[PDB]
């Protein structure tokens, strides 16, 4: 689970 | 979503001119926004992002101003390859992102008044049923034109379709093509067909008339 | 560096269509990818975008729920796939390498010497939707009649489905003057084409013109001349 992965979800489900 | 809307639409300079292009947010979005340039042909490729910062290998005459609503898009000095079609980004809401509406830069000229020529039904598309009338602008310039097809004075809406060339490298002039297509009965019951032009470079509208069968 | 789209054509409504995205010169597995639409004359609209990896996407609303965007890493290639078409969808498609997450503070704090986003694009894909079928340009000749020593002659190319038609005068040898405007799409679902050309009124008599009108998807081919 990268760092990008999570960001990722924060971004399009903000 | 974030509704971005660019003025002018369009947009006449020469080269060697001074162009500032305006982009407005429909709500805050900082300095959330990106600039870029189209030409036909071609996929939009990146000027400016975070408002103000020229991206890599973009000359120095691009630059970008503005925070908030409100943002600007200037070429210091407008050079032969910047004519193209400019739209702004915003990128707040990333990964979703919408563009502008785009300003589309044209060459600046002398104003060209366009030559009109009609065109009547051929004898071979009549046989077929249908009845085009072609109107032919040619060679004028700045591009806004007016195209009113009058049959037996009547006003006609709905049955033409234009379009229009774009620049010409060489006198920068644009053509306009209008037809107007009715049935054969229709074409059948009316004797006059009128192209009435509007336009700049004439002092009062031109209008160019046949009498069907002459 | 570059992105190379594969796919795209001219299908009916309701009918599915598949767009792929091929990356090579970047690390495809660490950025954004998105899809980007043109409709003739329009301006740019978003359709889709995916995460690096592939468990995030957003859609434009009016692609939502018919659209679904996918990625393959291992092949460093995007898809778009259609569903459910509709006229609307005719555009031309594009597919543009997005953000890696990793650099957001770039689009708003400016931190490196470039922007690592938005910086490589697809070709470009057209999709045309239409009920139409492949037909055959009927040529029409705009014959010069009754201007200070010029007079205007062309062709009308109407009724033919799909786009492109060439149009070229005297095979060629005649292209001054020449103006071959934009097709328009008729309410019947087919194209009109005009072609015109302004000649010296002093030639009618002698030179003959003629347009040669070449529709490669009916394979039609016709040569039609414009007498006074």
């Amino acid at each position: 689970p990268s760092k990008r992965s999570f960001i990722e979800d924060l971004l399009f489900n903000k | 979503d974030i509704v971005m809307t660019q003025s002018p639409s369009f947009l006449s300079a020469s080269v060697g001119d001074r162009v500032t292009i305006t982009c407005r947010a429909s709500q805050g979005i900082s300095n959330y926004l990106a600039w870029y340039q189209q030409k036909p042909g071609k996929a939009p490729h990146l000027l400016i992002y975070a408002a103000s910062t020229l991206q890599s290998g973009v000359p120095s005459r691009f630059s970008g101003s503005g925070s908030g609503t409100e943002f600007t898009l200037t070429i210091s000095s407008l050079q032969p390859e910047d004519f193209a079609t400019y739209y702004c980004q915003q990128l707040n809401s990333y990964p979703l992102f919408t563009f502008g509406p785009g300003t589309k830069v044209d060459i600046e000229r002398t104003v060209a008044a366009p030559s009109v020529f009609i065109f009547p039904p051929s004898d071979e598309q009549l046989k077929s049923g249908t009845a085009s009338v072609v109107c032919l602008l040619n060679n004028f310039y700045p591009r806004e034109a007016k195209v009113q097809w009058k049959v037996d004075n009547a006003l006609q809406s709905g049955n033409s379709q234009e379009s229009v060339t774009e620049q010409d490298s060489k006198d920068s002039t644009y053509s306009l093509s209008s037809t107007l297509t009715l049935s054969k009965a229709d074409y059948e019951k009316h004797k006059v067909y009128a192209c009435e032009v509007t336009h700049q470079g004439l002092s009062s509208p031109v209008t160019k008339s046949f009498n069907r069968g002459e | 560096v570059q992105l190379v789209q594969s796919g795209g054509g001219v299908v009916q409504p309701g009918e599915s269509l598949r767009l792929s995205c091929s990356g090579s010169g970047f690390t495809f597995n660490n950025y954004i990818m998105h899809w980007v639409r043109q409709a003739p004359g329009q301006g740019l609209d978003y359709v889709s975008g995916i995460g690096s990896d592939g468990r995030n996407t957003n859609y434009g609303d009016s692609v939502k729920g018919r659209f679904t965007i996918s990625r393959d890493n291992s092949k460093d290639t995007l898809y778009l796939q259609m569903t459910s078409l509709r006229a609307e969808d005719t555009a031309f498609y594009y597919c543009v390498k997005g953000l890696d997450v990793l650099r957001f503070l770039d689009l708003s704090t400016p931190s490196g010497e470039r922007l690592d986003a938005f910086d490589i694009w697809g070709q470009g894909t057209m999709v045309t939707v239409s009920s139409a079928s492949t037909k055959g340009p009927s040529v029409f000749p705009l014959a010069p009649s009754s201007s200070g020593g010029t007079a205007a002659l062309g062709c009308l190319v109407k009724d033919y489905f799909p786009e492109p038609v060439t149009v070229s005068w005297n095979s060629g040898a005649l292209t001054s003057g020449v103006h071959t405007f934009p097709a328009v799409l008729q309410s019947s679902g087919l194209y009109s084409l005009s072609s015109v050309v302004t000649v010296p009124s002093s030639s009618l008599g002698t030179q003959t013109y003629i347009c040669n009108v070449n529709h490669k998807p009916s394979n039609t081919k016709v040569d039609k001349r414009v007498e006074p």
